[PDB]
């Protein structure tokens, strides 16, 4: 199995530096060029640069947009790719992806990592408040029941939300965060048969990596 | 500098129908030495990383459904999806690799489906929020189509517009519906001055708004 996993994303101040990593396995790393690509929230992909394979001396090239400011390197003993970013500005806020690139023949990016999100801002890290969403005085006898969690007042993005440790994925809607007064809020709904709640437990699992927050919130009737 | 441009910016197509989208390069991507066009297509589904579909203009990667076909040459390329499926909802990007790499700006594919009414649910503030002095009331409007929808909040029968924020999901990859959340945030002191809290959803599927409410005295 080919795996690409980026790390290192987070909050950094304008003017600052940040280095991302991309751990790889499942292919002969030195045989491949590797690229970095970024994507501002809701915008297009932008190719940033590559580092060539062993046959081509591991040389680097960059988009004019970042040449002189970003540097790519690689550890060929551990199969890790790096992106050093300097003099960061708000326009650099984006999801950063590593992608497997050319092997001397094929023209394609075969594989991409999950991406790591970089936020360039002066705002401080704020952990979320996580509140349960249980029905008030509703009928409940409506065949299905919808529960939720409100993840309020955090910074920066992202947060992750799962339900029952990912066992409940069907009938889950996690609503995109909205920014207000320097803080994000999102919510997540889950819909299950009434015969299973509250007789069985339903818990939302929330994480906010920037503050290392981990929350498990049981939805209790009341 | 090779400029990549895609058309259309967005479109919606019903399941079973054909989708056509275009990619233009400012210079020919036909490599003389290999006699191939260095043009690839990527699919990025909501919340996911891009995935390779097609490369060398017309080579379909293993595992990609045969309903996806790349065509074209030189400066003009086409991605055609026959018999589109709900799961094909995505932004599609082309990318040249003739000289370094450059992506097009993407084509957003939405899936058209039959109109569907929302399922509305309302939630009072939790005691754990109230303890800290805040009161958020939440309304979920789930599984509707089309995306346009109106939500009004009423407090003791009077509309309130301030302190309300809305967020729509991306289209669902299975049923092609949207959902939306609407959250009204008040202070505890103001929350405690009123009894009835109502969210009203008006959607083209009915001239009757869907009304969900709770009363503080019943909590
Ligand atoms: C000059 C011909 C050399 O061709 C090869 C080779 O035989 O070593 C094979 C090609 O596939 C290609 O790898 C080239 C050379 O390394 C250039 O490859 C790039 C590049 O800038 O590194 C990358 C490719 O993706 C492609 O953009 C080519 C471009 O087509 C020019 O050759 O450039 O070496
Ligand atoms: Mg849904
Ligand atoms: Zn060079």
């Amino acid at each position: 199995e080919v795996k690409l996993v980026e790390s290192g994303g987070g909050l950094v101040q304008s003017g600052g530096s940040l280095r991302l990593s991309c751990a790889t396995s499942g292919f002969t790393f030195t045989d491949y060029y590797m690229s970095w690509v970024r994507q501002p929230p809701g915008k297009a992909l932008e190719w940033l640069g590559f580092i060539r394979n062993k046959a081509n001396g591991y040389t680097t090239e960059y988009s004019p947009s970042v040449k002189g400011r970003f540097t790519i390197s690689r550890d060929n003993s551990q199969s890790i790719l790096y992106l050093q970013m300097n003099t960061l500005r708000a326009e650099d806020s984006a999801t950063y992806y590593c992608a497997r690139d050319h092997d001397g023949y094929y023209e394609r990016f075969s594989y991409w990592g999950q991406g790591t999100l970089v936020t360039v801002s002066a705002a401080k890290t704020t952990p979320p408040s996580v509140y349960p969403l249980a029905p008030g005085s509703a009928a409940q006898t409506n065949s299905m029941v919808t529960l939720g969690c409100l993840v309020k007042g955090y910074f920066p993005e992202p947060v992750t939300v799962t339900w029952n440790s990912g066992s409940l994925s069907s009938g889950v809607h996690t609503f995109p965060a909205v920014l207000q007064s320097d803080l994000y809020t999102l919510s997540s709904s889950v819909t299950v048969p009434s015969s299973t709640w509250p007789s069985e437990t339903v818990t939302c699992n929330v994480a906010h990596p920037a503050s290392s927050t981990k929350v498990d919130k049981k939805i209790v009737p009341r | 500098d090779i400029v990549m441009s895609q058309s259309p910016s967005s479109l919606a197509v019903s399941a079973g129908e054909k989708v056509t989208m275009s990619c233009k390069s400012s210079q020919s991507l036909l490599n003389s030495r290999t006699r191939k066009n260095y043009l690839a297509w990527y699919q990025q589904k909501p919340g996911q990383s891009p995935k390779l579909l097609i490369y060398w203009a017309s080579t379909r990667e293993s595992g990609v459904p045969d309903r996806f076909t790349g065509s074209g040459s030189g400066t003009d390329f086409t991605l055609t999806i026959t018999s589109v499926q709900a799961e094909d909802l995505a932004v599609y990007y082309c990318k040249q690799s003739y000289n370094l790499r450059t992506f097009g700006g993407g084509t957003k594919l939405e899936i058209k489906r039959a109109d569907a009414a929302p399922t509305v649910s309302i939630f009072p503030p939790s005691s754990e929020q109230l303890t800290s002095g805040g009161a958020s009331v939440v309304c979920f409007l789930n599984n509707f189509y089309p995306k346009d929808i109106n939500v009004k909040w009423k407090i003791d029968g009077s509309e309130r517009q301030n302190g309300v924020l809305n967020s729509w999901t991306d289209q669902d990859s299975k049923d092609s519906t949207y959902s939306m959340s609407s959250t009204l945030t008040l202070t505890k002191d103001e929350y405690e001055r009123h009894n009835s809290y109502t969210c009203e959803a008006t959607h083209k599927t009915s001239t009757s708004p869907i009304v969900k409410s709770f009363n503080r005295n019943e909590c």
